């Protein structure tokens, strides 16, 4: 099934606050309105291309949806971001892993950390080497598709991992949507509150 | 055979100096460094300096920026320390070893240990 | 012509006479009283020690990174040392940098031939600039690199070292890559300079305004506030009056941002 | 500068039951870490060439884990034979420094 | 042209035989964007 | 001032570092040529 990207996919593009102000900015954001490919997770996570950047955003209810998987091959070879979630303490690692048949999780490393109700959202690009992040985090009730509305990403981290990525995958919990989009160079114009917060956007 | 042998053993009074030696053997003196070390009795080792006897080069530790000078002899196939200024503080074991800096870095070959006994009187 | 405001008056309209009437002379100015540096209180040395001083550097093909952070990185222990036959700095004056603040400040380690090392530039393509070590056009940052004939070279030859030629489309800059593609390097201490190897550091950084972690080594000084003073924030310099503010600011951002494109609020780094 | 710290500072042993080391450094070396023990005579000789790996010319009785901070030794069975002490070493960038000591006694 | 918009940042970050090529860009592109106000204003202001 | 009338001509010829001045050349020339016209017609304007 697909279904339209109504309001989602912008992010602030910088580290600068404003206010009050209206901001032309040129950078890679989902376009309003188009069509992402939503995949189920109920009685499935194929091959997904990352042509020039990806929006990603899952809604859930148990957090079935725990990782990403990245990098052109996947033999262990090329790192792959690994994300794991064991309900109390956020795992991030970028160890090169070899993977099941199907990748996925049941109920030269460079990096680890440790620190439908909810729809968590990302934009993945790759410039230069360097890998960006951008996440939120949102309070929703629709099992129907994405809730209509706008919200805006901020980023929170960036991992220079230097693979040269062509290619990427989600990761399932077994005993939950989430939706691909791609980024083109969209011009937006931004609306910002008198509080400095991104409330509304024009493609 | 590969082995590093050691000067012998001084008895000197405080304010004399030592030249201090390091027989080499058996081994490629050009393709391997050399290192000088010494510990004391009831006390760890301490790296002094080292020296690349293929060509001239040399790494010192700050603690030994000036009481220790190293030089080496291809053709003799031989390393020297020298201290200057010795103090009862200098009463101190002295091992030679063989670093293979291009290797695995490791110290695979040492002397048989050189005590240096330093007295007043 | 400032003796007085009639003096004045003469020299704006070079003139010894005056007609009647309502003559613009000058302009106004409030000066600046006192100087305020205000840098985050963090005082760990920098770790520079493990990468200049590193036993043996990577080979050109897969050449390193190491991440400095957290560091208060005292850069003229760098310019004044001697060593380096090559300090180069794109987009920042060395005698000037040890002044500023910086967010990401990387370091990256390798070894080439002596001869070459004028490829280690923006553009200038080659050999080692397209397929081995591709160099970001314009960016800001200081190419650091010094002889290293004493150390990484052996007698009859040293092949530890490879570098990589190929038969593709080079990819990027800032990306390393993992006939046969590997080339072994010839160092002799017979050879001089050209076929001698050269251990090179460039230190890449932004110079953009972001919570910053790699600071100069600055003292800092109490802020005055309700006054006309001359501040220092992380390196944003400037003259104005500081007051307390309730603009919310977020956590990735520090820096308010005026509609001409000066600063209009600034986050206490302390 | 690095300092090496060795956390087990005496261990009183029994032969044939387990006793594991540790060293903890203060920073990051990466996998360039050596062993060497000294007999009571002071003698030293490789054990560890490289942290996790032990040496071709040791018997696998000896082995090593952990990599960049926390390193660790492992005896799979003690005897008086094997009475020494060992110093952590890291050699990656300069200086070269060394560990502070670890005792067997029975 | 210049690497910046903002003067200080060129002066905080270029020592002056450097700098002083910088600014120029910067005087000639603003003391331009002055003549073309000044000019729409002599124009207007003669409608008026 | 430039090494050529044509754009094309100087990117055809030249790698972007050194194109980059030749074309601030023409830019800054059909720049100020288009504000010397627009101010040319805006006085013209005026008297018809
Ligand atoms: C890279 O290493 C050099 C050299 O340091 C020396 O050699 C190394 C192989 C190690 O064994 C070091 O332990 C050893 O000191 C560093 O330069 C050195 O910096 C020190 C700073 O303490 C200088 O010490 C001086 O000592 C005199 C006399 O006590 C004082 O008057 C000085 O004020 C200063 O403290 C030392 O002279 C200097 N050596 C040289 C040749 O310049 C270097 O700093 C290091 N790299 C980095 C990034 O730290
Ligand atoms: C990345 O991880 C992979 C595996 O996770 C590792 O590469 C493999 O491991 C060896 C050493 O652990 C690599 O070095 C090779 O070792 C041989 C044996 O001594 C040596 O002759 C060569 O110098 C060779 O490079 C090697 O790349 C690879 N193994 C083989 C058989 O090719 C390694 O830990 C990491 N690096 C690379 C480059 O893979
Ligand atoms: C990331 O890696 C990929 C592959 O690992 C590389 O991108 C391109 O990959 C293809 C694989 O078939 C290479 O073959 C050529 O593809 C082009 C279309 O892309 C086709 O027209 C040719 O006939 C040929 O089949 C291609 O050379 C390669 N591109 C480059 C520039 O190397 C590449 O290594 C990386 N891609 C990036 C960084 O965008
Ligand atoms: C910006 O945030 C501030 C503080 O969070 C808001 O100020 C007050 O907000 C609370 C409820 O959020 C209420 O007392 C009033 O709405 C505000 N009090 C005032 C204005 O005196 C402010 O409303 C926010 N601005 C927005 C959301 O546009
Ligand atoms: C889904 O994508 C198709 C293109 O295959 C497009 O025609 C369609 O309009 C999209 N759906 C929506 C709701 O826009």
């Amino acid at each position: 099934a697909y279904t339209n990207s109504f309001t989602r996919g912008v992010y602030y593009p910088d580290k600068v606050f404003r206010s009050s102000v209206l901001h032309s900015t040129q950078d890679l954001f989902l376009p309003f309105f188009s069509n992402v490919t939503w995949f189920h997770a109920i009685h499935d996570n194929p091959v997904l291309p990352f042509n020039d950047g990806v929006y990603f955003a899952s809604t859930e209810k148990s957090n079935i949806i725990r990782g990403w998987i990245f990098g052109t091959t996947l033999d262990s070879k090329t790192q792959s971001l690994l994300i794991v979630n064991n309900a109390t303490n956020v795992v991030i690692k970028v160890c090169e892993f070899q993977f099941c048949n199907d990748p996925f999780l049941g109920v030269n490393c460079t990096f680890e950390y440790v620190s439908f109700k909810n729809l968590r959202e990302f934009v993945f690009k790759n410039i230069d080497g360097y890998f960006k992040i951008y996440s939120k985090h949102t309070p929703i009730n629709l099992v129907r598709d994405l809730p209509q509305g706008f919200s805006a990403l901020e980023p929170l981290v960036d991992l220079p991992i230097g693979i040269n990525i062509t290619r990427f995958q989600t990761l399932l919990a077994l005993h939950a949507a989430y939706y691909v989009g791609y980024l083109q160079p969209r011009t937006f114009l931004l609306k910002y509150n008198e509080n400095g917060t991104i409330t509304d956007a024009v493609d | 055979e590969v082995q590093l042998q050691q000067s012998g053993a001084e008895l000197v009074k405080p304010g004399a100096s030592v030249k201090m030696s390091c027989k080499a053997s058996g081994y490629t003196f050009t393709s391997y460094w050399i290192t000088w070390v010494k510990q004391r009795p009831g006390q760890g080792l301490e790296w002094i300096g080292d020296i690349y006897p293929g060509s001239g080069s040399t790494k010192y530790n700050e603690k030994f920026r000036s009481e220790a000078t190293l030089t080496v002899d291809t053709s003799s196939t031989t390393a020297y320390m020298q201290l200057s200024s010795l103090t009862s503080e200098d009463s101190a074991v002295y091992y030679c070893a063989r670093w293979d800096f291009y290797g695995s870095r490791t110290f695979d070959y040492w002397g048989q240990g050189t005590t240096l006994t330093v007295s007043s009187a | 012509c400032a003796l007085d405001p009639l003096s004045e008056t003469k020299c704006t309209l070079k003139s010894f006479t005056v007609e009647k009437g309502i003559y613009q002379t000058s302009n106004f100015r409030v000066q600046p009283t006192e100087s305020i540096v205000r840098f985050p209180n963090i005082t760990n040395l920098c770790p520079f020690g493990e990468v200049f001083n590193a036993t043996r550097f990577a080979s050109v093909y897969a050449w390193n990174r190491k991440r400095i952070s957290n560091c208060v990185a005292d850069y003229s222990v760098l310019y004044n040392s001697a060593s380096f036959s090559t300090f180069k700095c794109y987009g920042v004056s060395p005698t000037k940098l040890n002044d500023l603040c910086f967010t990401n400040v990387y370091a990256d380690s390798f070894v080439i031939r002596g001869d070459e090392v004028r490829q280690i530039a923006p553009g200038q393509t080659g050999k080692i600039a397209d397929y081995n070590y591709k160099l970001p056009d314009d960016f800001t940052g200081c190419v650091i690199a010094w002889n290293s004939n004493n150390l990484d070279s052996k007698v009859g030859g040293n092949y530890n070292y490879l570098y990589r030629l190929f038969r593709k489309s080079n990819l990027k800059p800032f990306e390393r890559d993992i006939y046969f593609p590997l080339q072994s390097y010839g160092f002799q201490p017979t050879n001089g300079v050209g076929y001698q190897p050269y251990r090179v550091v460039v230190l890449s950084f932004e110079l953009l305004h972001a919570p910053a972690t790699v600071c100069g080594p600055k003292k800092s000084t109490n802020l005055v506030k309700n006054k006309c003073v001359n501040f220092n924030f992380n390196g944003l310099t400037g003259t104005g009056v500081l007051t307390e503010s309730n603009k919310k600011f977020l956590p990735f951002q520090q820096f308010g941002r005026d509609i001409a494109d000066t600063t209009d609020a600034v986050r206490d780094p302390q | 500068d690095i300092v090496l710290t060795q956390s087990p500072a005496i261990l009183s042993v029994s032969p044939g039951e387990r006793v594991s080391f540790s060293c903890r450094a203060s920073q990051n070396i990466g996998t360039i870490i050596h062993w060497y023990q000294q007999r009571t005579n002071g003698s030293p000789r490789l054990l560890i060439k490289y942290a996790s790996e032990s040496v071709s010319g040791i018997p696998s009785r000896f082995s090593g884990s952990g990599s960049g901070t926390d390193f660790t030794l492992s005896i799979n069975s003690v005897e008086s034979e094997d009475i020494a002490d060992y110093y952590c070493q890291q050699s990656s960038s300069w200086p070269l420094t060394f560990g502070a000591g670890t005792k067997l006694e029975l | 042209g210049a690497i910046s918009s903002v003067l200080n940042d060129i002066l905080s970050r270029l020592d002056p035989p450097e700098a002083e090529v910088q600014i120029d860009r910067l005087i000639t592109g603003r003391l331009q964007s002055l003549q073309t106000y000044v000019t729409q204003q002599l124009i207007r202001a003669a409608e008026i």
